[PDB]
């Protein structure tokens, strides 16, 4: 959606012209990253339950005040709801490595977040705790290759920047 | 709207899955031959203005009553309108051949094409015929079987991609009819 | 960004290199218009505040977009310069129309005829004619998106109606240039909670603004008028025709049956050849490709394809005394 | 567009009659209970942000298909757009409670709500559950029977106003169906 | 057995199927102009558009009958009661014989590549047993409406 | 001007957002594709006075009506204007190959060209008969590389299709 | 507007000169360490919101005369504009690092920023100090000299670009002084 192939056929059609030679330089750039971020996509997809096994109770390990009543985490089922709230993000982080752009992360996770979390009383400082814990825990030779872990971590402070 | 990359993550979003390594080698196959498709969209946009005017004048030379008075391609304003009633069809399948699926073609070029041609008086089978010629001229441009002009490529095969562009040229033929 | 006093950009005529910004907003058109006395007032730059102005730009120029708090950051830039005096509200809707937020929900998601129909509704507050469509759709083939938006704002119709300091709105004039120009403006502009967003094609005004005939349906014109003009027409009398119309404007039924394309067929009992009417004029559509060893020569039985009733003349014309 | 005073004089203009003595007698009682209406609007718009987040969350807990994929409040933008969607409704019911008749509610909020809910795909009976929670919250906030937050008025009877504000939430649920 | 020539001979008809109906209608006027006279059948805009529809249904039903190879679905959902309805609509049977006889004689030129204004660039051979098989279907639809 | 660098920093300027992650991927195609077209310039700029003489005359070998009295090339100083009218086109094709796109060919050689040559009575077929003779004098083992020899040919057809 | 590949042609059309192998070596040298430039923007826009909010906070802790009544960052609305005025010019610097010259930064942000900032009353001596910290933040990323965040790269040097963005964050100091 906000991808590389969508932003060249929309720049072709905002000027009303054919596919030129300057958009065919761009799709050659898709060949040079889709051996890196495509096998970064499978590394998150197989290890998806074990990173929220890290980062899920690491979020409450920083702030443990909201395991109280009158708060945002009331009981175990809201904490079971909270692990679904973070697992939707690492779904969408996986989705924009297959796409390439910041397409699925904007209108499925980022747009309306300042609306929803303010009125439903959800703190954004605990949402940026879980992703920044997932950022620095990325070790380069243990997990994947090296450039697969660059645009992995470039999406992780993309949505921190959309919640700071 | 959507390329071939985001089509497989819309289809993996309704079933709430990830995009794992089991259903990736339909798309990991496609960026193996990334350079195969990408020269093959330059074979369409090179002789693009040639293949429009051969399509529309060959439509005239089979039904020669459109140049008669009362015909839809009679006056000189309407022939210029008809000649970029067939250039929009060439541009909006060349977007879809670059992207991978006809999700930018069916919503902007084909969504409401039916009653636009019905109300204006544009005759139906002549406009099918003028894009049936554009079906046949495009698949000869990328199998290198254009009889007059040959283009220089790395010698191999492109029969995966002639069948891709042939399916776009009768999505238009099924939305007009 | 430009300069803290500017009235017009881009220098299309020579008389904007000397032109001043208007000190006061322009008056209303001096014809009578009995419907405009039932309407809300003009939102202008002098009388309103910035909570009223940004709401009423979003209610007319943006349709009803439901703009969230983070999304459209480009309109927040062009609103930051509207409050600073750097551009007028005529130039503020020019920056809105050339933004990427106007593109992603009206250009690249709608159709091509349908993009020109929304631009008369958003920028001019009416509906075009077919001669006005075909001049604005050549700019989308030869000069792209930004030269099409620049033809509304720099037109003579804009500066007489709104000028520099009035937000666009539906103007009720009294005397119109045709009687079909009135009732296509009202049809294109209904009131609250309308939002031309998932109405993925219009399809009613997309074929009524394709003929200078086919004056459209009067229940799409008695609906969006001001009330106290349409009470004692909406108790339960024409009310059920409005119920059907709103269930068929939403979900976007195509008017190939009732409105354009009108073939009175034969009776049912007079043929009785292929039994039922459901499957009467069906004949298969066959398309082969013949490229190598990937064909999919798929025969499909297509639907009731009807006579063109426009491509059949030609018939009784190309062979009138001839043949 | 019309208040409770001008609903009288559009009925007197239909007879070409003067507003005399027997029909002002229902209208002087509207003003003598005129501060009860003014405390009733204030007890709605004060705790209005908790009111509209509680209605759209109890709609989730009774029908949890909306947070699932394929739903309508699934996406974070779709939940934000629904939470504003049932916030225009409480703004226009409180205009009709202030004015005294459902005239402003019927044309600036309900005139085309069924058209934009078919085309966008919003479920009609799941919207019914959202405004029937707000019917129960509004008749508790102006009769001061709300358990978590207690207001402070004088003593008396505000149960004609609870039948009044229930009559305005019924028009939202009828025009959506 | 003869699979590749069978797909060639259906390709040479459905590509030019919009000339084949507009010439067979116009030839029917060309040797009886009483259809377009006042009182004739193909006189109005409404009744001409039904006749240009009817030649497309008959050509698309013998297009599939070559593709399957057998004349079985041609007679049981096109010709199982077409004779009884043209007499109930007043369609003249003398004029419809001269519309299936033109569309026979355009189809045998396209398969045998003897069309006098277009040479489709085929391979070499003899597509002549199939051309009498299309003619076998076309005599059958002519014998139905009579 | 219409670079692959410009068309993504102008598409992101119109949305008012930062340089994205797939915005840094079309520049990656210029880490790949620029080395094919940068030696396309050096075969043109070292040989640009050859091809305007040996293929500027080929339209005159095509058209012998141009030197009639009352015509487009009247005297010698209009024929000297004609080999300048074709050296300006190869100078822009040289400017297109080192920019990346169809940047300089639009506003310096295509915009205005439908109005100028019709009002001055210059036949537009004589320009494209000159460009098609330059396009059909390419071969891989002598002239240039086989990947530069398809993309230098992918600018001369664009000058043909904007005039034919 | 104009990038670094298009800066060399507008210096060479004025001679009507063909570009070639006496100034293509500086044009090949852009593509040589192009990935050093392409990691540079990954180390600016990623940690960008903490970068812009620190520089306005350190400008306040360096001059508490703007928080007083009559100050230019006094009330709640003016702080949100000061957070917004600082993150436009952070974006237009990165639109010049991605290009290679300040054509976008001069002609889309600075053409009129001086005459705007006179008419409002915003002090220019604090806007120099606010863009001084954003110069000093960006040179701690492309020489990796930051305290609380150490991002990993291919090791070596990017000491060319640490002066190059210090040619871009003081063109705004040239225009606004
Ligand atoms: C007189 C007023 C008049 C006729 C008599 C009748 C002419 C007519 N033409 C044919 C034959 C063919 N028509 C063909 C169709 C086409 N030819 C093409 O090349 C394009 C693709 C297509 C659309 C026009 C073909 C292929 C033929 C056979 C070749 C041939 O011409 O012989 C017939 C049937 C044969 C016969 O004469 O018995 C007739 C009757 N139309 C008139 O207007
Ligand atoms: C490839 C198609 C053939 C081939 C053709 C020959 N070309 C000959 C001369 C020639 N070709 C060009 C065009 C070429 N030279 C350039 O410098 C540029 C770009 C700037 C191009 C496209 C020119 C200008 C000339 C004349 C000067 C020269 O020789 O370079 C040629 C010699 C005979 C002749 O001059 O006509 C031949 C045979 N050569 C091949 O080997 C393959 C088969
Ligand atoms: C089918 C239409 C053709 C055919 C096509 C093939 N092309 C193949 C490879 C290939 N294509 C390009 C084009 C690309 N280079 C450019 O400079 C530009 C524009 C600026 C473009 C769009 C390149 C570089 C390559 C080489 C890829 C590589 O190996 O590095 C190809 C090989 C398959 C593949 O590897 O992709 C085929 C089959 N060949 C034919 O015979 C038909 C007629
Ligand atoms: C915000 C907390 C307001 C407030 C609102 C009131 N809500 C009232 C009733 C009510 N609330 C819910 C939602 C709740 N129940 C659930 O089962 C779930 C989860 C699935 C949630 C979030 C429902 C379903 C209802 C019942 C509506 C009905 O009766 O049909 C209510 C009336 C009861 C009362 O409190 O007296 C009010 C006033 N309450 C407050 O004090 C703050 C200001
Ligand atoms: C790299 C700096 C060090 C190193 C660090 C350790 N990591 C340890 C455990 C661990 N880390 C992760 C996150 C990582 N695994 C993933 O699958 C993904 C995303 C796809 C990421 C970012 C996880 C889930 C775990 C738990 C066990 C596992 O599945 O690997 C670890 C053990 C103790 C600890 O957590 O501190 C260390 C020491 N280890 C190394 O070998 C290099 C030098
Ligand atoms: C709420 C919990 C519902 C639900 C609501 C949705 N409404 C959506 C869009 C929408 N709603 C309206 C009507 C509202 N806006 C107005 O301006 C007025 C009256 C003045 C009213 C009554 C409009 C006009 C729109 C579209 C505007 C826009 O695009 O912002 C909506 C968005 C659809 C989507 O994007 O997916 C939702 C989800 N849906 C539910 O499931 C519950 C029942
Ligand atoms: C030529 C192959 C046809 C034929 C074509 C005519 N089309 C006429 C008008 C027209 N066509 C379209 C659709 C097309 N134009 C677009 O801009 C887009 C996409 C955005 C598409 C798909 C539209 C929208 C219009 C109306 C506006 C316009 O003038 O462009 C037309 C003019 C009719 C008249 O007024 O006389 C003709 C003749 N007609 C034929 O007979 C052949 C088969
Ligand atoms: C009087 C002898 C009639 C009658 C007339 C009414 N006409 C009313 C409004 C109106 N009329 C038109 C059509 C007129 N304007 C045009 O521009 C053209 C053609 C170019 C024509 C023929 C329009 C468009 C409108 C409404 C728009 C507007 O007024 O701005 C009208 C007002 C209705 C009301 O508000 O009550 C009346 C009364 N009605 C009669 O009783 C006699 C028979
Ligand atoms: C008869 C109407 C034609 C004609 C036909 C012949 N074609 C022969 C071989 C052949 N035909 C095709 C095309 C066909 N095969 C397909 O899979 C499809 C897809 C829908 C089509 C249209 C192919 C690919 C081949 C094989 C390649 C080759 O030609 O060598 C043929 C040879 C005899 C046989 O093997 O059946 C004949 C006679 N030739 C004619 O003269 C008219 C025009
Ligand atoms: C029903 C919702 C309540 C209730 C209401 C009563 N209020 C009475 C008198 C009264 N109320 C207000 C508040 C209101 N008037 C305003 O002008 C404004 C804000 C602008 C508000 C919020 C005022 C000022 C008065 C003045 C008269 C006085 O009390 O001295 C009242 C007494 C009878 C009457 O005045 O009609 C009642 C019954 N009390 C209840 O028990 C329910 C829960
Ligand atoms: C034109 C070459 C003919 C002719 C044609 C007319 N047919 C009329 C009505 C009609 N025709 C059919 C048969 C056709 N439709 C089918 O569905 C199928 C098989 C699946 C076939 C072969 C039917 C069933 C009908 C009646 C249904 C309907 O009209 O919709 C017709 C009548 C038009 C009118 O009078 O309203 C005409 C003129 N007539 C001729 O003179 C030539 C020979
Ligand atoms: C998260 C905050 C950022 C980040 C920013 C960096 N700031 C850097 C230097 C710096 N910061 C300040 C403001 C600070 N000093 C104060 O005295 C006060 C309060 C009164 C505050 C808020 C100053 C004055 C400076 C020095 C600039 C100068 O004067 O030249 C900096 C570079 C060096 C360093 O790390 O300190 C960075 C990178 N750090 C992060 O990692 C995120 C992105
Ligand atoms: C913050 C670190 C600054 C500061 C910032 C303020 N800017 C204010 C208003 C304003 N700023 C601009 C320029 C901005 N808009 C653009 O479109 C572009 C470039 C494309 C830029 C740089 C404009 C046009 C405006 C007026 C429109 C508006 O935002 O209202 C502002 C508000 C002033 C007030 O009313 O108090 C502030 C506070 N001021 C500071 O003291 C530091 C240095
Ligand atoms: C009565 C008038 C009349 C015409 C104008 C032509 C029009 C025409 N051309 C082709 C067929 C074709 N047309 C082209 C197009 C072109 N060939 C080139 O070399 C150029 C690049 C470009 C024209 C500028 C191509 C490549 C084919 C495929 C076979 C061929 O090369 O001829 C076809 C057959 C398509 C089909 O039905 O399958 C037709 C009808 N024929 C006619 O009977």
């Amino acid at each position: 959606m906000k991808s590389v192939i969508t932003t060249v056929v929309s720049a072709a059609d905002a000027a009303g012209r054919f596919p030129s030679n300057s958009d065919l330089e761009s799709i050659q750039g898709n060949i040079q990253r889709s051996a890196a971020r495509l096998e970064a996509a499978e590394k998150l997809a197989g290890n998806h339950e074990a990173v929220v096994k890290e980062a899920g109770d690491a979020c409450f390990a920083k702030y443990a005040y909201l395991k109280n009543p009158g708060e945002a985490g009331e009981n175990q089922e809201k904490i079971n709801k909270c692990y679904r709230d973070v697992d939707h993000y690492m779904r969408l982080v996986n989705y924009c490595l297959v796409v390439g752009g910041t397409g699925p992360l904007d209108e499925w996770g980022i747009a309306g977040a300042r609306e929803v979390y303010r009125t439903l009383n959800l703190p954004t400082s605990a949402y940026v705790a879980s992703i920044a814990y997932t950022r620095d825990r990325l070790c380069v030779p243990r997990d994947m290759s090296a450039q697969a872990g660059v645009e992995f971590s470039a999406y992780l402070d993309y949505l921190i920047n959309a919640l700071s | 709207m959507l390329d071939a990359f985001s089509r497989v993550v819309v289809n993996s979003d309704a079933k709430a899955a990830y995009v794992g390594g089991s259903d990736l080698q339909a798309l990991k196959s496609f960026i193996a031959d990334g350079n195969k498709r990408l020269d093959a969209v330059n074979s369409i946009v090179s002789n693009a203005s040639c293949m429009v005017s051969d399509a529309v004048s060959g439509m005239i030379c089979e039904n020669p009553g459109l140049i008669s008075p009362g015909g839809n391609c009679y006056t000189n304003r309407r022939m210029a309108a008809c000649l970029r009633d067939g250039e929009i069809i060439l541009r909006y399948v060349s977007y879809a051949l670059l992207a991978g699926d006809a999700s930018v073609l069916e919503d902007r070029c084909l969504n409401g094409l039916k009653e636009t041609y019905i109300a204006l008086g544009v005759p139906t089978n002549s406009s099918i015929r003028a894009v049936s010629i554009m079906k046949a001229q495009a698949v000869a441009f990328i199998t290198n079987t254009a009889t007059e002009r040959k283009m220089s490529f790395a010698a191999g095969d492109c029969t995966s991609l002639a069948s891709e562009v042939a399916s776009y040229f009768d999505r238009v033929g099924a939305a007009i009819s | 960004l430009t300069l803290p006093g500017t009235a017009e950009t881009n220098l299309a005529v020579p008389s904007n290199a000397v032109r001043k910004v208007q000190p006061y907003p322009i008056a209303k058109p001096p014809s009578y218009s009995s419907v405009d006395s039932l309407r809300p007032a003009r939102v202008s730059r002098m009388d309103a505040d910035w909570a009223t102005i940004y709401e009423q730009v979003r209610r007319q120029v943006m349709g009803n977009a439901y703009v969230m708090e983070g999304e459209a950051p480009d309109i927040d830039v062009a609103f930051s310069q509207l409050k600073g005096g750097n551009l007028t509200v005529r130039e503020f809707v020019r920056a809105v129309g050339k933004s990427a937020s106007y593109r992603t929900r009206f250009m690249e998601a709608k159709s091509s005829y349908n993009f020109v129909l929304l631009n008369f509704k958003h920028f001019l507050g009416r509906a075009p004619t077919q001669e006005e469509v075909s001049t604005h759709i050549q700019i989308l083939a030869t000069s792209g998106l930004e030269a099409e938006i620049d033809s509304y704002i720099d037109s003579d119709e804009y500066k007489a109606l709104f000028g520099d300091h009035v937000v666009p709105y539906v103007v009720y004039r009294g005397t119109y240039l045709s009687s079909e120009r009135f009732n296509r403006m009202v049809k294109a502009n209904p009131g609250g909670a309308t939002s031309d967003k998932a109405k993925s094609n219009l399809n009613m005004i997309a074929t009524v603004a394709a003929d200078l005939p086919t004056d459209a349906i009067d229940v799409m014109r008695g609906l969006p008028s001001p009330i106290t003009s349409e009470t004692l027409a909406f108790g339960t009398a024409y009310y059920w025709a409005k119920v059907e119309k709103e269930a068929s404007e939403g979900r976007s039924a195509s008017p190939i049956g009732e409105k354009i394309g009108k073939f009175d067929h034969a009776p049912i009992s007079t043929y009785t050849s292929l039994c039922s009417y459901d499957k009467v004029n069906k004949a298969p559509q066959i398309s082969v490709t013949n490229v190598g060893s990937d064909e999919h020569s798929y025969v499909s039985v297509t639907s009731k394809y009807i006579a063109p009733d426009m491509a059949a003349a030609a018939q009784m014309l190309a062979d009138c005394q001839k043949y």
